[PDB]
């Protein structure tokens, strides 16, 4: 049983907690053991926070890589922009001197000093590996068998790109992601332009929400010309923008989609056999019941 | 000894560094230096005139010239100690400009002058030691080969004959031809590319001067400028031509290429002169127009089901069971024209080349529209065989791309290529558009520029925008080019039928093992080494080999020729005179110190060093011919029984001893 | 009173092309660094290097082609044997084997060679006055 | 020379992949015994494939086939 | 019998095994060797003199060799190099030469270095556990025996102590305390490893022979198939007795033989820490070296050292004239042997100045070798820089981390 | 390649165009330096028959025989071998 520090950062236990406890359950039902990180915070969100000032940025994202350095364990994420912050914070001060010392000298006024010992990993990435869970132990671990769902997934941008910066291969069309999907016993479907921005990177959520929108509304329609019944995805930010921003395209424009946006822990566990109650489906603002009736 | 320090001024690139007058006076007050003096152009006419006054009024033994490198001014100088009575060898440089001046210049003057009066010193305790060397004249065999049966392998095989030198043509494939034989119409002329070739290719198949080598390969090179030993594999064509047949005693004849063979062959393989849009049996010729037309067969695919040599009778044609014969040539130059090959640009996965049925590359679309090839020169699209009505042509597919996938360089004909099928696609198909999607159109050559204002009037639309990603269409196949139209300033998203990708280029598979057979390195961009960039593209380093074509980097088929031609007439340089002189650099062993341990005979990479019988005592022989003066066996040699014959050990450790003495 | 001594014995294909390629481009530099010029750096017998440091060199630099680049295909595979063996000699004796050190500089590098010319002479001048010098006596 | 793979997570420990692989029967099944190497020990409670190097299976069936609760999946293909 | 046997052996003949050391079996293998014609003279130590003297001896006549029987613990010499320089280098005739662990690696650097041939010679060795200077094992004997030298008939190292027979009884002193009093073995036997010469044809020796043999066998073990045919032979024409030797002897043979590995790294470490670091070693060599008066003793009795004319002899490097020579004359032998150096002590002992030339030599040596690996002696490897390799010169640039050949190359 | 061949320039000098460069491209070479070893070779050339200021008044002929009239433009200064 491999072991983990679990970052969990601020929207998928305050706003989809759900999605937390789906994996603590799913990771220990394979092989994986998440342990809670002891007073970490904020990633310094790469768009809202990087945009605004680079330093702190880095001091705060490092505080949160040296707190699971005292811990001396491995940090588990499962959200595509706490990837970004902790693990590309991590790999530059793997690398930069200048920037060590600049971010050693302001955690020095709190006691805490970033050495680079540990190493970050994602959820998914994890049940991917084959040393640590694989594709086919995810296989053995499902026990209701969701066929017959048509469903999409959104890669996000953040854990995948820039691939001069990350190790996961192609980012023009991965299929990974899909593998993990096909796992569960649902089919994923393939859409036009599956690779576009959700829209709620960088600030612009906050900053221009019609812009974020229509560029969300470019993907729903896509989404639902292929036909799918729910969008898997590995962030709660991107899982924020397709179900918030439903709600907000039926009242800002006239569309209605209605297609149930659930995070791939998520489905694991309704694949393993966790109940709805128990995943708190009930929290998202887009129904999950056509998709429960089809999958259940 | 009496030796003579001449100190030029470079016109004040070295008097303005250091004080010449200093480095003269301290030259005169040296050990063994009769006369010393300086001059503003020691390599001008009246510099060689003073060396030589010098030498005849002072009784010189030798010459040390304080000035530019010996790289620049070894022959010059050397000449001029000749032209005076002396031998070319009793000359050495000692170089206060390149190491000296051009590196000292700024706020440090007594500092460069004492390095000057160091390296002087230097040199004179080096001139003081350096004894008679005459170079050595080594026959050449008057035979040449040419590797690579391209236009530009073809065109300096043509050059050579016709001045009368036996030559040998190697090519790997069973045709001659190369590239310019896949090519269907050729830019800026639109000339039919396959049939200007023709002509010559014939002329390459009946010179009797040319011996034509298809299907072979070299497998290995020794030797010098003089004779390169170079062993060739004639791999098993299974056909024979009617006269190796009547030599086995076939009176009937070898292949007439009637065909036979292939109709009735059932296996059925890609052809990769098609770029493998079309079937070819396991029996073959690539297409009708080969110049050897004798019908390989291809042992990996055939089954040896027997039917060929039924159908081919009494011609007797056909040996299933040959094998790989070697054979070992004795020639005087080598001329390399290995070629290219396209870059592999389904790496590039922005560009769906390989994942969307309608994205080709150019040599793919050059075979589809030609009218030989697997349509009946009818474009149609790969995914349904329908007619395109639009076209996109990607530029810079892979070039000038710093990003470690592509190519950092500029194909050069690429843009030139887009331009002539764009106007075939919008001359063939009525209504047909042509887009392309360009950063830098680069029509540079003769009637190039007329050609591409010829092309935007019959009406290609160009887009200047780098193709950002491609996206299929799911029941169309049609494909969504995403870039910007950085000119009108907005992006862009043009559907096409068939997207045509204008990939970079890179050295043929294998040329690299070639080239180290030969002993050619390499440039920063991959391509063959010259021997100097400026004035000297066709030689390299190594002496006797010569390059030609786009092997020494991308060329359209003029440059490529005149550089074939050029090239031609440098292996011609030293098979006329039958005579070239080596340079006097050879390792020779002193016998009564050597002492036969063999040590140094692994030492040498040219296998120079032997062990022989010398007055009963096994000592050491050097083969002066093979030996290249590198000094590995004798800066090993424990008991100093090598000598090096202008770098000897008594020179070098002089020159390190007035060094340190003050 | 004191300036380092300092000698280098540079191959002519590729040491001696980038030294004329760095003042081809003006690239400046201290002047305290001499050169022999051998043609490859498999010429340069242990003898040379070891007479050098016995005559007082302070330090002593030899610079030839990358590997894989020599002109004599392998000439400097036996140089840096060689010069691997000088290390450690000088080591033993007890002299400070950082007043030797072998470079591998293209025909293209001038300013790397600029650079090792630089480096070269800041370290012999921390490293200060060979002790044969006074060792002899 | 194929490549079985054992569902750890719902092995229950039966035993019957064991008695029923016909490689492990011919150690002491068979008159003259000509391999005596096993393919699968039940180990702390789930079966265990020794046959790393995936020398010794032929593919039978007969342990796929004897699995009372579907556990173990028999690839064809080569590993 | 078969390149590998642990054996027993002792000579036929009661006088040939009387005065063997222990069974005779190398006196009785070298006889028959040339009275069968295996061999056309044999190259073995006897005494010209007092017990003290060992002179090397070639011999034809098959009667003679009795008289080479026995060990001479005082024989300090090294035997190949005679072979080359007045025996052709074996290169027309067979030999059959008896030798200890260094003149068994003295002949392989020979055999390297093409100067003998070793498909002419045969080479019974013997295992070496030290050998003592004939003055300085006299000077022994009067002061720490309190002994008259002359009175001592024969003396021996034996379970690391030096016992003496003379007339009146036997006595034994501890090698190790005679050591640290500044006697015992030579220096250079002290810091040697090369204890059972398992590269020659056959090793001989009294280690392993245990219970009632124990002092009238010899433990024979055989290294070659040459070795092979010369023990069969011998046994089949009964000049030599054969029996299987004990497990247990076999045991304590090698206990004893890693016993004295890690006494001689005791000895190389104390050694080479002697000598200093630093700048400090500089003046150590420097100031030794400065009395050398060119003899040049050390390089004529160099195995390693085959050179027509040395270098230290080319006036480009060393003044003809000048006497208080130049550091140069022992840094060009540094150089060309410290890569393969035997210790075989003969450059030290040679020389008329005292100047531990086998000490600096072997210091020098020993870390060449855990650099690149090589072990002088031990076959016909090439020296390391006669045979220079492409991806191993790739290897130790790439293991440095480094664009150069700078610095993180040691520890 | 061993054929006596003639080469005539309108100027006083050869060299060319580049000649006047200063550095070439792409290599940055002294362009004058480079060129300074092939025109001292031409110059001592025994099969070339340089004649500088020199111009083409008339050609006639074909393929075998080409009679060109050359005009040795009055340079006003004597080389040593014509003074001799
Ligand atoms: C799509 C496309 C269109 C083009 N269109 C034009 C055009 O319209 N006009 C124009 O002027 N140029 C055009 N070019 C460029 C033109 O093809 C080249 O200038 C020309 O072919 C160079 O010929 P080459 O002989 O040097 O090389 P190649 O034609 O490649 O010939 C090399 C030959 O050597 C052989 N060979 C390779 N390695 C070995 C070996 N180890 N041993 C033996 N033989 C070997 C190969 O089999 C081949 O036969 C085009 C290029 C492309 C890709
Ligand atoms: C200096 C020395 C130290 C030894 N130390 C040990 C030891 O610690 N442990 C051990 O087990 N064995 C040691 N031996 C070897 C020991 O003597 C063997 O047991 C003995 O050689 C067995 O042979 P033998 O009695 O059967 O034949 P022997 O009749 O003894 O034959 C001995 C042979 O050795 C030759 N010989 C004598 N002196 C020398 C010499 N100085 N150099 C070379 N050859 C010589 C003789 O000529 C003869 O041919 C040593 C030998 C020597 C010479
Ligand atoms: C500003 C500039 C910079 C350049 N820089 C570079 C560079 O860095 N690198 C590079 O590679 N190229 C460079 N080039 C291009 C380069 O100059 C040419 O490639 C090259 O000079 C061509 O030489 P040529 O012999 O053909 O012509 P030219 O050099 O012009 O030589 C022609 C010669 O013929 C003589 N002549 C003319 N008419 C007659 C006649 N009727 N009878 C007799 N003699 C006659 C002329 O006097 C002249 O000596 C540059 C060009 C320019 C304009
Ligand atoms: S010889 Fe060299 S330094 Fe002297 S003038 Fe000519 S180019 Fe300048
Ligand atoms: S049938 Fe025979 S002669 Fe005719 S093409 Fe085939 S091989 Fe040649
Ligand atoms: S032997 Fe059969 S498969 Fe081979 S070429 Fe002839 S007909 Fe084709
Ligand atoms: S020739 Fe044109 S298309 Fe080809 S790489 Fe250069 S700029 Fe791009
Ligand atoms: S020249 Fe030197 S290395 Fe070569 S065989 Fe003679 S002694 Fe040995
Ligand atoms: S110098 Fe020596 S090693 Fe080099 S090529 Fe000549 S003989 Fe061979
Ligand atoms: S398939 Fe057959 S041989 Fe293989 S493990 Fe199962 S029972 Fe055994
Ligand atoms: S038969 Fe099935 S359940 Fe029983 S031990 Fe084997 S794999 Fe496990
Ligand atoms: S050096 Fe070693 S083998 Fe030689 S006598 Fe001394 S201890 Fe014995
Ligand atoms: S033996 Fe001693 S004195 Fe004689 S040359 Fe060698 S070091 Fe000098
Ligand atoms: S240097 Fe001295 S100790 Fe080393 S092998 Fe030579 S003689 Fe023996
Ligand atoms: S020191 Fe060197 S040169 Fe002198 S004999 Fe020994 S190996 Fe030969
Ligand atoms: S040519 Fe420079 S190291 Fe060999």
């Amino acid at each position: 049983m491999h072991e983990y520090a679990f970052f969990l950062g601020c929207i998928a236990p305050n706003r989809y907690p759900g999605c937390e406890a789906s994996a603590i359950k799913t990771s220990e039902k394979v092989g994986i053991k998440l342990l809670p990180l002891k007073g970490a915070s904020c990633c310094p969100a790469p768009g809202a926070f990087g945009s605004i000032d680079l330093n702190v940025w880095y001091a705060m994202a490092a505080r949160n890589l040296v707190l699971a350095e005292e811990m001396k364990k491995d940090i588990a994420l499962i959200c595509n922009g706490c990837y970004k912050s902790i693990w590309e914070v991590n790999h530059i001060l793997k690398h930069n001197d200048e920037l060590r010392d600049n971010v050693n000298e302001v955690l020095a006024e709190i006691d805490m000093q970033f050495k680079g010992t540990i190493d970050v990993w994602h959820l998914a990435e994890l049940y991917y590996d084959d040393k640590v869970c694989g594709v086919q132990k995810i296989k053995d671990s499902v026990t209701t068998p969701l066929s017959g769902a048509k469903v999409a997934a959104h890669y996000g941008c953040h854990l995948m790109k820039p691939k001069k910066e990350r190790h996961f291969g192609d980012t023009e069309n991965p299929m990974w992601f899909e593998e993990l999907i096909g796992a569960l016993g649902a089919e994923p479907i393939q859409y036009r332009n599956k690779m576009q921005c959700c829209g709620a990177g960088g600030g612009v959520r906050g900053y221009d929400i019609v812009h974020a929108l229509d560029i969300t509304n470019e993907k729903l329609i896509n989404i639902q010309e292929a036909g799918a019944d729910a969008i898997t995805e590995l962030c709660p930010f991107c899982q924020l923008q397709f179900d918030r921003g439903q709600i907000e395209i039926k009242e800002k424009f006239g569309d209605v989609y209605n297609i149930p946006v659930l995070h791939y822990n998520e489905l694991l566990g309704l694949a393993q056999g966790m109940s709805p109650q128990d995943l708190a489906l009930d929290l998202h603002a887009i129904d999950c019941t056509p998709f429960l009736q089809k999958v259940l | 000894p009496r030796i003579g320090v001449f100190v030029c001024h470079c016109g004040t690139n070295i008097a303005g560094s250091m004080s010449i007058d200093d480095v003269v006076n301290y030259a005169k007050t040296l050990p063994y230096v009769a006369v010393a003096d300086q001059y503003q152009y020691m390599c001008s006419t009246p510099g060689q005139k003073k060396i030589d006054d010098a030498i005849k009024e002072y009784n010189l033994t030798g010459v040390v010239v304080a000035a530019c490198s010996p790289r620049l001014h070894e022959p010059t100088f050397r000449t001029a100690t000749k032209e005076g009575g002396l031998n070319p060898f009793r000359f050495e440089m000692a170089n206060i400009r390149e190491q000296n001046s051009w590196v000292h210049m700024h706020g440090m003057w007594d500092e460069a002058t004492q390095k000057a009066k160091d390296q002087v010193r230097m040199a004179v305790a080096k001139a003081a030691k350096l004894e008679d060397l005459v170079p050595k004249s080594v026959p050449v065999e008057k035979t040449a080969m040419v590797v690579g049966g391209g236009v530009a392998g073809m065109q300096a095989a043509l050059d050579l004959a016709s001045a009368g030198i036996k030559t040998y043509l190697i090519e790997r494939t069973p045709t001659i031809g190369g590239r310019m034989s896949q090519l269907d119409k050729t830019f800026p002329t639109l000339d039919c590319s396959q049939c200007i070739l023709t002509p010559k290719m014939v002329d390459v198949g009946r010179h009797p001067n040319i011996e034509m080598m298809t299907y072979t390969e070299v497998e290995k090179v020794e030797g010098y400028i003089g004779n390169f030993d170079v062993t060739l594999r004639k791999k098993a064509r299974g056909v024979l031509t009617p006269t190796e047949a009547t030599a086995k005693g076939i009176v009937g004849g070898g292949c007439n290429g009637c065909g036979d063979c292939s109709a009735v062959c059932p296996v059925i393989k890609p052809n990769p002169f098609e770029m493998g849009m079309a079937p070819r049996k396991a029996i073959y010729i690539y297409h009708a127009q080969v110049m050897p037309l004798i019908y390989t067969v291809d042992f990996d695919s055939c089954v040896k089901c027997g039917l060929c040599v039924e159908a081919c009778g009494d011609k007797k044609a056909i040996d299933l069971e040959m094998q790989d014969e070697f054979i070992t040539v004795k020639v005087g130059t080598a001329v390399l024209a290995t070629g290219y090959e396209l870059f592999p640009i389904e790496n590039k996965r922005e560009w769906g080349y390989k994942q969307f049925d309608n994205v080709i590359n150019a040599l793919e679309f050059e075979r589809l529209i030609c009218a030989s090839g697997p349509t009946g020169g009818h474009l149609v699209r790969p995914s349904d065989g329908k007619t395109p009505m639009k076209v996109g042509f990607v530029l810079c597919a892979g070039s000038r791309d710093n990003t470690g996938i592509g190519k950092p360089y500029c194909s050069r004909f690429c843009c030139m290529y887009s331009l002539k099928h764009a106007h075939q696609i919008m001359e063939k198909i009525p209504g047909a558009v042509a887009y392309l999607f360009y950063m830098d159109i680069r029509s540079f050559g003769k009637m190039y520029e007329e050609f591409y204002y010829r092309i935007q009037h019959e009406g290609a639309k160009f887009i200047r925008g780098r193709v950002a990603n491609v996206l299929e269409d799911k029941e169309t196949k049609n494909l969504h080019v995403f870039t910007e139209d950085t000119l009108l300033g907005r992006p862009v998203d043009v559907e096409v039928d068939l997207l045509v990708l204008a990939a970079a280029v890179q050295p043929n598979e294998g040329a690299n093992e070639l080239r180290k057979k030969f002993g050619v390195s390499a440039s920063q961009d991959g391509w063959m080494l010259e021997a100097h960039p400026k004035l000297n593209p066709c030689g390299t380093t190594t002496a006797g080999v010569f390059l030609a074509g786009v092997c020494q980097g991308p060329k359209d088929i003029p440059d490529t020729v005149a550089q074939a031609e050029g090239a031609a007439s440098a292996a011609s340089i030293p098979i006329h005179m039958g005579e070239v002189e080596l340079e006097p650099y050879f390792a020779m062993c002193i016998d009564e110190l050597c002492a036969g341990c063999g040590m140094c005979v692994n030492l040498c990479p040219y296998s120079a060093l032997s062990l022989g019988e010398k007055n009963g005592r096994t000592v050491m022989v050097v083969t002066e011919a093979k030996c290249k003066g590198c000094g590995t066996c004798g800066g090993f040699c424990p008991g100093g029984a090598i000598k090096m014959q202008h770098f000897t050990t008594p020179q070098i450790v002089a020159q390190i001893d007035a060094f340190f003495a003050g | 009173d004191w300036k380092p001594q300092i000698l280098a014995i540079i191959c002519n294909w590729c040491s001696y092309a980038g030294a004329d390629l760095a003042g081809g481009a003006r690239i400046q530099y201290p002047p305290t660094v001499r050169a022999i010029r051998v043609m490859c750096t498999g010429r340069v017998d242990m003898l040379f290097i070891l007479k050098a440091f016995v005559e007082g060199a302070d330090g002593v630099l030899v610079s030839g082609c990358h590997f894989g680049d020599c002109h004599y295909l392998e000439g400097n595979y036996k140089a840096a044997k060689r010069m691997f063996m000088i290390k450690n000699l000088l080591r033993n004796i007890g002299l400070d084997d950082r007043r030797f050190r072998m470079t591998f500089v293209s025909a293209s590098e001038g300013a790397k060679w600029g650079m090792v010319m630089e480096d070269v002479t800041n370290t012999i001048k921390e490293l200060g006055p060979s002790p044969i010098k006074e060792f002899k006596k | 020379a194929f490549a079985v793979h054992v569902n750890m997570e719902r092995c229950t420990g039966c035993n019957n992949c064991v008695v029923a692989c016909p490689v492990n029967a011919l150690e002491l099944n068979t008159v003259n015994p000509s391999s005596t190497d096993k393919i699968y020990k039940v180990i702390n409670g789930d079966a265990v494939i020794l046959d790393v190097k995936h020398e010794l299976c032929a593919g039978c069936g007969i342990c796929v086939d004897a699995c009372p609760y579907d556990v173990i999946q028999l690839s064809g293909q080569p590993p | 019998a078969a390149k590998g046997d642990m054996l027993y052996a002792w000579a036929k003949d009661a006088e040939i095994q009387k005065k063997g050391e222990c069974g005779g079996a190398v006196t009785a293998l070298l006889k028959h060797a040339l009275e069968t014609k295996m061999v056309d003279a044999v190259v073995a130590i006897k005494k010209g003199k007092d017990l003290y003297d060992a002179v090397p001896t070639v011999i034809t006549n098959p009667e003679d060799i009795i008289q080479t029987a026995g060990s001479l613990h005082c024989g300090t010499l090294l035997i190949p190099k005679l072979i080359k320089k007045y025996l052709n280098g074996a290169k027309d005739m067979k030999l059959a030469v008896t030798c200890k662990g260094c003149d068994a690696m003295a002949f392989y650097e020979l055999a390297k270095r093409n100067q003998i041939n070793l498909d002419n010679i045969i080479m019974i060795g013997v295992n070496c556990g030290g050998s003592v200077s004939p003055v300085t094992a006299r000077k022994m004997i009067s002061n720490k025996f309190g002994v008259d030298p002359d009175t001592v008939h024969k003396e021996e190292i034996d379970k690391g102590q030096f016992i003496i027979e003379y007339e009146g009884g036997h006595k034994g002193i501890k090698i190790d305390e005679l050591e640290e009093e500044g006697y015992g073995r030579r220096s250079n036997c002290r810091r040697c490893k090369m204890k059972i010469p398992r590269q020659a044809d056959i090793a001989a020796g009294n280690w392993g022979v245990i219970g009632d043999k124990a002092g009238k066998a010899t433990f024979l073990e055989i290294c070659s198939e040459k070795g092979a045919n010369l023990v069969n032979s011998a046994q089949s024409k009964g000049a030599l007795e054969i029996s299987p030797a004990d497990p247990k002897g076999i045991d304590i043979r090698a206990k004893v033989e890693k016993a004295m590995f890690n006494l001689g790294d005791e000895w190389r470490h104390r050694d080479f820490e002697g000598m200093g670091k630093g700048k400090d070693r500089l003046k150590l060599m420097m100031s030794e070296s400065s009395k050398c008066i060119k003899c040049y003793a050390c390089v004529e009795a160099c195995p390693i050292c085959y050179c027509i004319e040395c270098s230290t002899k080319k006036p480009w490097y060393i003044a003809p004239g000048v006497l208080p020579t130049s550091f140069m004359f022992h840094l060009i032998r540094f150089a060309h042997v410290s890569d393969s150096c035997i210790n075989c002590g003969q450059c030290e002992e040679l020389c008329p100045m005292e100047i531990p030339n086998a000490l600096f030599m072997h210091s020098q040596q020993v870390e060449i070798e855990k650099m690149f690996g090589h072990i002088p002696g031990q076959d016909m490897t090439p020296p390391i820089h006669a045979f220079v390799e492409e991806k191993a010169e790739r290897a130790r640039l790439d293991a440095t981390g480094t664009d150069s050949i700078y610095t993180n190359i040691f520890t």
